[PDB]
């Protein structure tokens, strides 16, 4: 009967044997003010796109996995500038 | 349109026996993409479920074994399935003489 | 499989977070509304041994792909006396558009090409269409099918006859004066041998209205392949030394690869020395063995001991383009890396391309910017007595058979790119 | 380290067991209870005690409430060990409970045997046997006092103690019938045993003495006691036959919410014989040897668990002509039903079908109300009696659907039903609320 | 089907299911205070051996304690049939003291009486497996035996002793090992040369509570009803072969008593509550030429054969008036256990309960002997005229007689199990009522 605890969404969390009373006990609270890079649950939005197939490009390439080089290629954290607090993945349970 | 609302007693709007004495001719659940009922579906899904703060991806609580069946209404909705398989391209070559093209019928 | 789905961690985010594809649901990109028809072409000129004939490809369809030349040959001797005789028969084929030569294949090229690029069952089936492979006997008659290997012969490519309203596309085929096991046996003619029957078939593509109109009216630039070929004298190998040679290569254009072989002009497909070991000569392995004549049905072999190249390097504009490597590098490793098939002894490949077996360019050497391209060869010492299997099989890396000195012809090929420009019903190559 | 290292390992899966922990196991609070005392007092038996006689007793109001009642009998063996089978159980042919002239219940010797077969177990069953039979190989002439407990609702739990205190104007009487014959005591099969002694009988009632406040409330308040009753219908069994599978449809003239049905097939000649006789150890007098007779039981070993000697192939119960449950084999009723619902072991030839989750207890847990079932029927199929009882190879190596040729002797069927009624007590009088 | 029963609904169903209050198909389990249990060896002081007294203090390792198991290693000094619950015999007595205050004290005979009366079925068998050799073992066999203690805190978690609340009072168990154990170091009166001394170990099962409970138990006062065993040993009027001996035994008992229990025995032979006889199992070599009715078949010492029991009849009288009508010894042996326990009691062991359910922890009626100036147990013995060596006489006799060998059962042990109050507070504790 824990009607006064941290509801994640619909679930009450448990971290060190006891039910999470408030958000101040969670680890995410230490980085709750930084715009995080990725949020660990990763809910996909609207279905993923299908796998387009063709018999022209696969037959012409004869394998050779021609990879496109004009992509975005999301960079990493430069070794000199520490690791930005944003790089810590938020594990927003609720 | 008339998107059903997953409630606390029927968190997935699956309409098992949940249509008794309340919306017997129940409308469809929700498309799960349009009208974002996914967050409220997961919020209804817990209602007193205790996660261990180690399962950060929300998968150890057997959420893969919970979903919405393709039919959430009282009928199997054979008219949509029938209009999905056939019925399209109205006015055939046999009836009105303008839709025929020198070849045979469609297949 | 639920127990695997739960095993999800940070390491998986790179593979499945914010997924881009799904393996469980596919869509197709390409559609047709196209038809394929096999149509016989008319052959001009007389068909026979040593004759030259030609055909104009009829404008029956809009695009063309495969071309298969059918030949009826008969056996002038027993099983084992022929070696790819339909391949040998078709001495060469020229491809001409608007009167411009586009390309040319040679019987030896078909053999070299096959040696490097066909494989497994594909290769066996090819052999089935060009030779007798079920121990057929003298007098047997067979219809052979020789597919051509021009730039338009993968399903995704075709030659736009429809876009060439004012230019004809022709094939000129030379038939060999002699074919082993059909009308000749070594140097001897076979009395009563039949003349061949020939038929040329072209597979045509019939396009829908929109696709057809575009080909017929729009300008095009088709990336095509061509074969360059230079024949030369081989520095003759000797029991007394390691022959060496520098062959100047008069090649041009972005080249996918270079290939070559050494051979005995007398015996089609003989790229190796003859020996008294099973399959390496007529009657090999027994008392009747002769190391002056091949077991024709087993002319090709993978036993590098009978090959003559010790090592080679290719020099470009006076620079060494790679470190000198052994003949076995070119024979086994190069095709391992670049093709994935198995190349017979005596045939060598050096690729400039990641995957020369495709159509899509994947690295080329542009010889139109090379003033001095030279192939530098080192031959094996011809000191092994071919009639003594122990000598043949128990020897070293730098030596070969005394009979290896018979492989006096050198064939160097280069496969390159060019551009076939087609517009306003006419076309031709941008570079020559 | 140690036990504390287990306590360390606490997570989400523990919340369901120990979060907001409710109760403990290490602090028992005993409840304060009303003060009382229990006394065993002998009642006067009217009528002559003897074999075949009927006697009765009125329970005097010595205490306030009553529970346990034990009837003592003193018998002497009419033969050696192996000749008797629960003889004090056989002797108490029946007992009838009447309050203010209204019959409340009635038990029969066979019922006591059936009840025991289904509901007593382990050492309880053994101790019971010790109180009703001779179980230490006693010899002819041996004298023993037997104690036969009664099993009326108030004789099983304090919770249903009969409020004699609130029955100031209604007498409570027990009528007893003593068997005309008891095997191995005054008769050996049909043969009388010369010199057999007549029984000595005594009825003991255990009385509860209440303190002042509890006593006063009982005397003045109305009471509603949920009680048990035993219904019983005796009938002929479609006689089993060597030639076929006999079948029978028995209308069950039962009423009230029934906890369970129970039944057995028997040979009335020999008390407690629910199975066929055979020349296998314990299955007949002298079984296993040349002198064996498959016409007489080894009385001391009358009961058995060998279903091969039972006669029920299968059975079902219908309500108003409709199947209640799918037809099941006799072994289902004999072994599974009591496994599931009681937890003991039932002897072959005795069958149980419960309508209740826990038929062995007091709290109702599902009942079949036959007062609202116009026509209930018990449908039975018997095994074919083709097995030569004198030949162990045939007796022991046979099939599911057959039994002993001696199984045709099991011609009597006893069907019992135990139901729940309401005993109402007020202003010194009382009785049962539902007559039908 | 089942539906046909549901529809058979009428007036008689209202008193069972109308306006229903409960179900059976939705069990919600009670949540409970989290805990863990560890069996921890105590250090036992004093040389371990036959006839020696040893003891141990229970450390305050966990918060609460319950079960205590005394391990012993004994060896067989003879073949199968020579021992009878020897680990039980070995533990002659056990005394429970808290803070120097005796709480209780049990005797080997009590363990035997208790078992004989209150354990049953497979529990009793499994118990025997932990205290004796039951698989026809031979001389030289060695086994570890486990003798559970039966003090009130050793029977239920509910009475676990809150050692955490006893900072200034130690809890000690004193154990006396018998000078002789049958079939181990002695055979009847004869010592067994070369017999080994026992190995002993005492294990206490500790309960480790979670944080909130440890705190409450440590700081709050506690009160428990506890059980105690009162015991008075005495001579049995010697049973006689010529008459029916009788005896009035003043019972020096106190406190609200749950029940009385007693037995008669031959003090020479542990667990012998019945007479010896030449019938199978009733004596050494019984049933054959070599049989003797001077020595028991030790492995089969106990029996359910009433003919070998000595007591004819008994009653309890309080302050001069009978408490209940005189009943036969067989009533106290078979019926009381039927009514109050549900097990089977061996011949020679008797019970009279004052409680509805004496086998349980919850008081259910008691006899307060602290308010009965003079309670007396009145016993009448059978005539011991039966020739024990002749089965015809042993087995074919009457209710009022027994074996001539029943006169050997001269020791009488009368027990009373009662309720007292244990109070623990501020690190100390003891009982409300002294003895």
């Amino acid at each position: 009967g824990y009607e006064n605890s941290y509801d994640a969404n619909g679930a009450r969390l448990v971290m060190d044997g006891k039910v999470v009373k408030s958000e101040c006990q969670l680890p995410s609270y230490q980085i709750r003010n930084s715009k995080h890079h990725t949020q660990l649950p990763m809910r996909s939005l609207n279905e993923p796109p299908p796998m387009v197939e063709d018999l022209v490009d696969e037959s012409l390439f004869e394998g050779l996995q021609g990879y496109p080089v004009d992509e975005k290629l999301d960079l990493l954290t430069p070794p000199g500038t520490a690791t930005p607090s944003s790089e810590w993945a938020a594990i927003n349970y609720g | 349109k008339s998107c059903s609302k997953s409630s606390a007693n029927n968190p997935f709007s699956n309409a098992t026996v949940g249509a008794l004495l309340d919306n017997e001719a129940r409308p469809p659940a929700c498309s799960y993409d349009d009208n974002d009922m996914a967050s409220t579906m997961r919020k209804n899904f817990n209602k007193g479920l205790f996660r261990n703060l180690d399962d950060v991806y929300e998968v150890e609580n057997s959420q893969r074994q919970f979903y919405t069946m393709p039919v959430t209404t009282a009928a199997p909705d054979l008219t949509a399935f029938g209009q999905f398989l056939y019925g399209s391209k109205g006015k055939t070559c046999k009836e009105d003489p303008s839709a025929c093209t020198p070849a045979f019928a469609t297949r | 499989g639920l127990s695997q789905l739960v095993a999800y961690g940070a390491q998986d985010v790179y593979l499945t977070g914010n997924p881009q594809i799904t393996f469980f649901k596919t869509v197709y990109r390409r559609y047709t509304n196209f038809a394929i028809e096999s149509i016989q072409q008319t052959i001009n000129g007389s068909v026979g041994f040593g004759n030259k004939v030609s055909t104009q490809i009829s404008r029956n369809g809009d695009l063309i792909t495969d071309i298969v030349v059918e030949f009826v040959l008969t056996k002038g001797g027993n099983g084992g006396t022929t070696y790819y005789p339909a391949e040998e028969l078709l001495q060469d084929v020229e491809l001409e558009i608007g009167g411009q030569r586009i390309d040319k294949h040679y019987n030896d090229w078909f053999r070299t090409y096959d040696a490097l690029f066909r494989m497994n069952d594909d290769r066996y089936n090819y052999r089935r269409m060009t030779d007798w492979v079920n121990n057929e006997l003298v007098g047997a008659q067979k219809r052979f099918y020789v597919p051509l290997i021009f730039f338009f012969n993968t399903p995704g490519l075709a030659l736009p006859l429809i876009a060439l309203q004012y230019h004809e596309v022709k094939l000129y085929f030379t038939l060999a004066s002699q074919v082993q096991g059909v009308n000749y046996n070594g140097s001897s003619a076979i009395a009563g041998a039949a003349q061949p029957t020939m038929s040329v078939w072209v597979d045509y593509i019939f396009l829908d209205t929109q696709e057809r109109t575009r080909f017929a009216q729009l300008p095009h630039e088709y990336l095509i392949e061509q074969l360059q070929f230079t024949g030369s004298e081989t520095a003759t190998p000797s029991a007394t030394t390691q022959a060496s040679q520098n062959i100047r290569l008069n090649f041009n254009h972005p080249t996918k690869y270079l290939a070559w072989n050494f051979n005995n002009p007398t015996n089609y497909g003989q790229y190796t020395a003859l020996a008294n070991i099973p399959g390496a000569c007529s009657g090999a392995g027994t008392a009747a063995a002769t190391v002056t004549t091949p077991d024709y049905g087993n002319t090709g072999t993978y036993n590098e001991q009978l090959a003559v190249l010790d090592s080679a390097k290719i020099q470009l504009n006076g620079q060494d383009r790679f470190a000198t490597r052994k003949g076995s590098y070119f024979n086994k490793v190069q095709p391992y890396q670049s093709i994935g098939g198995v190349t017979p002894a005596g045939v060598y490949l050096y690729s400039f391309a990641l995957k020369p077996a495709g159509r899509q360019p994947s690295g080329t050497c542009n010889f139109s910017r090379i003033d001095n391209a030279t192939l530098s060869l080192t031959y094996k010492t011809c000191s092994i007595d071919a009639t003594s299997p122990a000598a043949v099989l128990g020897n070293t890396e730098t030596v070969t058979a005394n009979t290896a000195t018979l492989l006096t012809a050198l064939n160097i090929y280069a496969k390159n790119y060019n551009v076939l420009r087609i517009m306003s019903g006419m076309g031709g190559l941008a570079y020559a």
